[PDB]
């Protein structure tokens, strides 16, 4: 099998910026490499085939180069419709393999998250489960760290989080983290805290409540 | 006009079977190789299988060998994927794509035309409507609704019957270890507004015919 390593996995840029994406093959695949663009909820769209051949109708600001193991996709000046995820694909031998993808996102100024914590409702507690929610709102960049502490015990493995896509009007992100406990474990403890780390904050921000 | 129309996806239990169809129009179907490519939720593209233009040579990724069968009916201009012995990891959007091929042997070259995809969900969970719990605001304030323990996707969430849109963030669903999905929808409002303004999240889970209007108040 031929592994295709794509880098970087993500990048932020502005309109008019030049963008370079790299795909590396585990062995020589000659020029049998293709580049695809994909937007959320949409099928992939072919941009370049045979390493350097533009698919008909693809704007000329897209270009591809390389042969053997090293390949590059270049957008000479980024346009608003170019913010998407890009995939490389070797077509040299089966099994056909794709790169892990490169997500091109919008560049903006740092914005710290507004943090809120939500205790479980009494309604849910009658069901036998307690969900505690921490909301990180309208921040940039996307990377943020959330730590759950119950009576100063770090919670690990009992939380899930999801992140929105960049807001259309301000390009911020929002993140929610849900800590799931049984009702018995929730009633056994008092202090519930969500500690947020972000580059917009000079030191971690903790929001908490006492049951 | 070149078209690849897909169908046949659905929600099934592990061990069960599905058959996907990809009906082509607007080109010489019998002169193209055809691929199946899948994309699990939030993941990348994974090649599944290919079939030659004349239906002779077929190739598969290792994880579907002996379970999936690619085939084509050139008289109907249709490509198929018989998916047997399904596993939870087979959950993905499945795309078909044409490949003109290269060489006298006609090995894969590039995929220039794609179907829009059909969704396959493999899970031992059964259909269940969600419970809607409030995310009450306390002491610019944030509130929302926790739409927990439903299957399958999707649910829709609006606020105040569509009349409240700005400040609203409806997060992507997460799959819990129970096999049930959960998502949260939040909205920020001015702190002053809370005393008089009314706030209701409108939750609709069509697969279970569950419709819930939940009002969110300060506790």
């Amino acid at each position: 099998d031929i592994q295709m390593t794509q880098s970087p996995s993500s990048l932020s840029a502005s309109v008019g910026d030049r963008v370079t994406i790299t795909c590396r093959a585990s062995q020589s695949i000659s020029s049998y490499l293709n580049w695809y663009q994909q937007k959320p909820g949409k099928a992939p769209k072919l941009l370049i085939y045979a390493a350097s051949s533009l698919q008909s109708g693809v704007p000329s600001r897209f270009s591809g180069s390389g042969s053997g193991t090293d390949f590059t996709l270049t957008i000479s000046s980024l346009q608003p419709e170019d913010f998407a995820t890009y995939y490389c694909q070797q077509s040299y031998s089966t099994p056909l393999t794709f790169g892990g993808g490169t997500k091109v996102e919008i560049k903006r100024t740092v914005a710290a998250p507004s943090v809120f914590i939500f205790p479980p409702s009494d309604e849910q507690l009658k069901s036998g489960t307690a969900s505690v929610v921490c909301l990180l709102n309208n921040f940039y960049p996307r990377e943020a760290k959330v730590q759950w502490k119950v009576d100063n015990a770090l919670q690990s493995g009992n939380s899930q989080e999801s992140v929105t896509e960049q807001d259309s009007k301000d390009s911020t992100y929002s993140l929610s983290s849900t800590l799931t406990l049984s009702k018995a474990d929730y009633e056994k403890h008092k202090v519930y805290a969500c500690e947020v780390t972000h580059q917009g904050l000079s030191s971690p921000v903790t929001k908490s409540f006492n049951r | 006009q070149v078209q690849l129309v897909e169908s046949g996806g659905g929600v099934v239990q592990p061990g069960r079977s599905l058959r996907l169809s990809c009906a082509a129009s607007g080109f010489a179907f019998s002169s193209y190789g055809m691929h199946w490519v899948r994309q699990a939720p939030g993941k990348g593209l994974e090649w599944v299988a290919v079939i030659w233009f004349d239906g002779t040579k077929k190739y598969y990724t290792d994880s579907v060998k002996g379970r999936f069968t690619i085939s084509r009916d050139n008289s109907k201009n249709t490509l198929y994927l018989q998916m047997n012995t399904l596993r939870a990891e087979d959950t993905a959007v499945y795309y078909c794509a044409r490949d003109r091929g290269i060489g006298a042997r006609r090995g894969p070259y590039y995929m220039d035309v794609w179907g829009k995809g059909t969704t396959v969900t493999v899970s031992s969970a059964s259909t269940k409507g969600p419970s809607v719990f409030p995310l009450a605001p306390s002491s610019t304030a944030a509130l929302g609704c926790l739409v927990k323990d439903y299957f399958p996707e999707p649910v829709t969430v609006s606020w105040n019957s569509g009349a409240l849109t700005s400040g609203v963030h409806t997060f992507p669903a997460v799959l819990q270890s129970s096999g049930l999905y959960s998502l949260s929808s939040v909205v920020t409002v001015p702190s002053s507004s809370l005393g008089t303004q009314t706030y209701i999240c409108n939750v609709n889970h069509k697969p279970s015919n569950t419709k819930v209007d939940k009002r969110v108040e300060p506790k």
